[PDB]
RNA sequence: ACCGAUAGUGAACCAGUACCGUGAGGGAAAGGUGAAAAGCACCCCGGAAGGGGAGUGAAAUAGAACCUGAAACCGUGUGCUUACAAGUAGUCAGAGCCCGUUAAUGGGUGAUGGCGUGCCUUUUGUAGAAUGAACCGGCGAGUUACGAUUUGAUGCAAGGUUAAGCAGUAAAUGUGGAGCCGUAGCGAAAGCGAGUCUGAAUAGGGCGUUUAGUAUUUGGUCGUAGACCCGAAACCAGGUGAU
RNA sequence: GAGGGUAGCGGAGAAAUUCCAAUCGAACCUGGAGAUAGCUGGUUCUCUCCGAAAUAGCUUUAGGGCUAGCCUCAAGUGAUGA
RNA sequence: UAACUUGGGAGUCAGAACAUGGGUGAUAAGGUCCGUGUUCGAAAGGGAAACAGCCCAGACCACCAGCUAAGGUCCCAAAAU
RNA sequence: GACAAUGGUAGGAGAGCGUUCUAAGGGCGUUGAAGCAUGAUCGUAAGGACAUGUGGAGCGCUUAGAAGUGAGAAUGCCGGUG
C-alpha cells in the first residue's frame, strides 16, 4: 500500500503557483510505480458446519455410489510383498473403471506401496474417508472388516 | 458429479459493485447522493448522535443500583416432571443428567405451572406454595 | 488472481471507430470525437423516421391541389366531394393516378362534382 | 414506396408571357412566383426545378393602392460607416420599373441555391415589346 | 485458485548505480535473433554509412537499431466529387457515375431539397462568453478482519452448539461439554413467581402469561480499524547547515 | 585576501520584520504520517419495473446534522381509500 | 380503486415562472415575504419568428396509411385570392 | 385468445453480458494455437461466430468456485506523436 511502498515522504511541488495539478507524493495511487489500494491480503478460507451434517454427508456419497452399482465387496487383499503388476491384474480381474477407491481397515503397508503407481488408484482406510474421495472416484472397491467397521462408526 | 454441481435453489446471490457505469444505476456518485457530510470518505456522525440537540440519553435520570450478593434459581416447572418414571426419586444431580437443568446457577425451583398427575417424590432448595400444594396433593414428599 | 486489460477495451473502440467511415476529417478518425458523433447520428435518426411521414403527405396534397385546378376546382372541395361519395382512397393512390392515367382522375372528379 | 420522383431525364419547360397593364403590384407577383417554382404540375418534385420561364412585358403603368406612390419606401445600406441609402416606389416606377418588378417576385422564392436559379427565368421588359421571338412564348391570364 | 517487465523488491540488465544537493538526504530508465553463429565468402554504385544480387537457414519483412508489431502522426498512387458560395459538419429524401458480397428488397461516391447551436460537471435555469480535456496507448477509486442486526437456504428440535488443546498429509473429521443461547417473568433492591410492581386495598393502572428456538452460511446495512480515491495552510521529535 | 567563532523554543541586526546557501511574521532533511479537511474535483459493462424533495420542529444553527412528511421492496388486515 | 399496520434500504432541508388572494415597497422592479392551483425541475412532440416556467398535448418499437387539438389557409410554407 | 400497462433525475428492486485463475468432465492444434488486420454476418443490449492474409505454440467448450473483474473526463501519472 501507500505506506509500505518505498521512498514517497516529501511533496514533489508547491501547493499552488505554478499550473500543474496538486500532488502530496511520488508513490500515490494513480502514479506509476505507486502503492496499491483494496488488493489481496494473506488470510484464510476455512469454515465448519454441525457434527450432524458432516456425518449426513457422507452417508449421502456411500448410498449414492450404492445406488449406481459402484460397490464392489470382496475378501481380504493377501500380498506379501509390494507389486504392482500383480494388482493390475486383480484390477483388471475384477472388471473395475479407471478410477477407483479401495477402502481397508488398517494401515496395509504392502498394498498402499503398490496400486499406488497406477495413475487413479488410491487406497485410504476406514477413519480416512472423504466425500471428495468418494464423489471423484468412480467405483468403490471394499473389504468385509472395512465394511463393518464403516457400518458401526456411522450411522 | 463432481462436474455437475448444483448449490440449492435460492441459496446463493451475488454481490452488488457501485461505480461501474451508469447503466447499473449505481455509477457516478454509487449511491450516496450530491455535496454533503454523508457523501464524503470516512463517513459522518456518531451512532447516537454528535452536536445539535441534546441527546435523549442525557436529558433522563439515572435509576438503581446493583447488588452483588444476587442469587438466580434455575427453574423447573410441574410439566418438566413428567417425564419421570411414577413413583421414583428426584435429586438435582439427576435432573442436570436427564436433560432438564443445564446450567445449576445457584440451586433448583420448582414452580407450579402445569399439571402434575404423578405420584414422585422431589428434593430441592426451593418451592413455591403451587409447587408444594400440587406435589403433596396427589401424594408425595419434599425436603430442601 | 490479477486480471490486466488488453483484447477488450481495443475491441469496443474499433466497433465504434468503424461506425463513423465517411464523416469529415478526425470525425472517422479519433474515438472520442467520433463516439459524439455516432450518439447524435442515433438521436438525429429516431426524429428523422417520423418526420417522413409528414414530408411525403404534403407531397401529395400539392400534386392533388394541381391536378384539380385543371378541373376549375380546388383541393378542399375535392376532398368533400369524395367523402360525401364514398371513395375512400388515401392521397398516396390519388397522386399516383393523376400523374399516369390522365383520363381515369377525370372519373373521379366528376363523382366529386356529382354530389357537391 | 410507389411515390414518383421527376428528374432531369423527362423535365419540361415552357415559355409564358404576362402582361403588366392596370394590376395590383403584389397580387401579380405572387401568382408569378407560384409559376416559376412549378406549384402547377402534377410532377412537382421539391428537389428539382420544374417550372416554367416567364415574360413580364408593359412594366410601367403597375398600380399601387392609396398613398403607397410616395409613403413605400426601399432602404438600403452599402456596409460602409454611416451609409443608408433610400427611395420612393413611385420614383422607382418611373426611372427603373423593371428592378420594381423584379426584386418584389423575387422576394418570394425561396433564398436556396435552387431559389437563385428557379428566379432567373423571369424577364421583365417596361415596353409592350420583347425580343425572345426565337422562342414561342404563349399569352397567361392571371386567376 | 501469489506477480509476469507501467506488474513483482527501488533494483530480472555491472542499482542504492547515472544523476541532483555544501551537507544530512532524494533517485531512475534499460529483458526476448536462431534448434544450432551455421553472424551474409564473392560481384556492383560510393570517400564512407547505406543498398541491389549471390550464398546460410524451414523462414532474412528472423541481419544484432533483430519474436509478435496496434493507435496517434507522416508520405506515394488511384475510382467518385469540388472554384456564386453563409456550414456543431450529421440525419431523412434523392438523380448521375463506378464496382460485385458471409447473396440480400447489394457496396463506393454524392448535383440538389427538409430538419438540426458538441461532451462532462455544477445549477432555479448553461449553445453558453461558468468548469475540465492538444491527440493516441497503458495505469488509475466501496476492500478485508473482528462484532451487531435483518433477509434466503440447510440440519436438529424443548432443545441447539462446542472453544483452547490432542491425533491427522500446513487437509477432510475424530475426540474434547470449561463455556454460550433458549425453555419465565416482574421489581431500584431484599424478594416472590404465571404472575409481579405501585398501593391501606386486582381497587385501578404498568410490564409479563405468544410461552420455538438454536448452529453454519449467501445477500443488504451498521460499528471498530486510514475504511471509496486524490489535495492543504499547520503542530511535534531527532539531525544537517555561517564556502 | 587567508585562517576561525556564534545554529532555529536559536543566532546576527547604525533597526528595514532585515539576513542566516536564488527560499524566513520564524531555515532545510528524515520520522509521528495514509495528521485533520461539516470544502472543491473524480468514481469504469447493459437491459426491465417503480419513482421523489427543495417542507416543519430543535440545533455554537443557518451551503452541516437528527426526528417527522414525501419514494421503493417483503409480509400481514382487508373495504377501513377516492 | 385504493387505504391502514409491522419489518430491510434511501434521497431530499439553494427552488423558478404564470394566474389569483394579501403584507412590504412608491397600487416600482425579471424585487421581497405568506395562502391557493398549474407547468418546469425530472418532459420529448405541435403553436407563440427565434425563446426551461405561456396555449395544445404525455414518446415500448416499425410503416411512403386515416381522423383531430391549439393555431391557421395570397407567396416564402401544407390547406378558401 | 381477450383485456390492460410500458417519458423520467436523486434513489429502491429484479434479470443478464464480458474479463483472469481453480476443480471435474469432454475436446482442438505445425495438415498451423493465441495475438493482429479486413469483410456486404448473427442476437432486444452488454456482445458471439465464420472466411481470407500475417503469426509460429499454445488454447477453447459445459457445470461449479474465487476476484488486483469493465475507464472519456480527477489544471490525474508515465511514454510516443502533432
Amino acid at each position: 500500500n501507500r505506506s509500505a511502498v518505498s521512498g514517497g515522504g516529501r511533496k514533489p511541488w508547491k501547493q499552488k503557483g505554478t499550473g500543474r495539478a496538486r500532488q502530496g507524493t511520488i508513490r500515490a495511487p494513480q502514479w506509476r510505480g505507486g502503492g496499491i489500494v483494496f488488493g489481496p491480503t494473506p488470510r484464510s478460507y476455512a469454515y465448519k458446519m454441525p457434527k450432524k451434517m458432516r456425518r449426513l454427508a457422507l452417508r449421502s456419497a456411500l448410498s449414492f455410489k450404492v445406488q449406481e452399482n459402484g460397490l464392489t465387496v470382496v475378501d481380504a487383499f493377501n500380498f506379501e510383498a509390494p507389486k504392482t503388476k500383480e494388482f493390475k491384474n486383480v484390477l483388471s480381474t475384477l472388471e473395475q473403471p479407471k478410477k477407483v477407491l479401495v477402502v481397508t481397515e488398517n494401515e496395509d503397508v504392502n498394498v498402499e506401496l503398490s496400486a499406488r503407481n497406477i495413475p487413479g488408484v488410491q487406497v485410504t482406510t476406514a477413519q480416512g474417508l472423504n466425500v471428495l474421495d468418494i464423489t471423484n472416484a468412480d467405483s468403490l472397491v471394499i473389504t468385509e472388516a472395512a465394511a463393518k467397521k464403516v457400518e458401526e462408526v456411522l450411522g | 458429479k463432481l462436474h455437475e454441481l448444483k448449490p440449492a435453489e435460492g441459496s446463493r446471490k451475488e454481490r452488488n459493485r457501485v461505480g461501474r457505469g451508469v447503466a447499473t444505476g449505481n455509477g457516478k456518485t454509487s449511491g450516496r447522493g450530491h455535496k454533503g457530510q454523508k457523501a464524503r470518505s470516512g463517513g459522518g456522525v456518531r451512532p447516537g448522535f454528535e452536536g445539535g440537540q441534546l441527546p435523549l440519553f442525557r436529558r433522563l435520570p439515572k435509576r438503581g443500583f446493583t447488588n452483588i450478593n444476587r442469587k438466580e434459581y434455575a427453574i423447573v416447572n410441574l410439566d418438566q416432571l413428567n417425564k419421570f418414571e411414577d413413583g421414583t426419586e428426584v435429586t438435582p444431580a439427576l435432573l442436570v443428567e436427564s436433560g432438564v437443568v443445564k446450567n445449576e446457577k445457584s440451586g433448583i425451583k420448582i414452580l407450579g405451572n402445569g399439571s402434575l398427575d404423578k405420584k414422585l417424590t422431589v428434593k430441592a432448595h426451593k418451592f413455591s406454595a403451587s409447587a408444594a400444594e400440587a406435589i403433596d396433593a396427589k401424594g408425595g414428599a419434599h425436603e430442601v | 488472481p490479477r486480471v490486466k486489460g488488453g483484447t477488450v477495451t481495443r475491441a469496443r473502440r474499433k466497433k465504434t471507430i468503424k461506425l463513423a467511415k465517411g464523416y469529415f476529417g478526425s470525425k472517422h478518425t479519433l474515438y472520442k470525437v467520433a463516439k459524439q458523433q455516432v450518439m447524435k447520428s442515433g438521436q438525429y435518426a429516431f426524429r428523422d423516421r417520423r418526420q417522413r411521414k409528414r414530408d411525403f403527405r404534403k407531397l401529395w396534397i400539392t400534386r392533388i391541389n394541381a391536378a384539380a385546378r385543371q378541373h376549375e376546382m380546388s383541393y378542399s372541395r375535392l376532398m368533400n366531394g369524395l367523402k360525401k361519395a364514398g371513395i375512400d382512397i388515401n392521397r398516396k393512390m390519388l397522386s399516383e393516378i393523376a400523374i399516369s392515367d390522365e383520363k381515369a382522375f377525370a372519373q373521379l372528379v366528376t363523382k366529386a362534382k356529382d354530389a357537391l | 414506396r410507389q411515390t414518383f420522383m421527376a428528374n432531369e431525364s423527362n423535365i419540361e419547360r415552357k415559355w409564358y408571357v404576362i402582361d403588366a397593364e392596370g394590376q395590383t403590384l403584389g397580387r401579380l407577383s405572387s401568382e408569378v412566383a407560384s409559376i416559376l417554382r412549378g406549384k402547377n404540375k402534377v410532377t412537382y418534385t421539391p428537389h428539382v426545378d420544374t417550372g416554367d420561364y416567364v415574360i413580364v412585358i408593359n412594366a410601367s403603368k403597375i398600380e399601387f393602392t392609396g398613398n403607397k406612390e410616395t409613403d413605400k419606401v426601399y432602404y438600403r445600406h452599402s456596409n460602409h460607416p454611416g451609409g443608408i441609402k433610400s427611395i420612393t416606389a413611385g420614383e422607382l416606377r418611373r426611372t427603373n420599373p423593371e428592378r420594381l418588378i423584379e426584386n418584389s417576385i423575387k422576394g418570394m422564392l425561396p433564398s436556396t441555391r435552387l431559389g437563385e436559379k428557379q428566379g432567373k427565368k423571369l424577364f421583365v421588359y417596361g415596353g409592350a415589346e420583347h425580343p425572345h421571338a426565337a422562342q414561342q412564348p404563349e399569352n397567361y391570364e392571371l386567376r
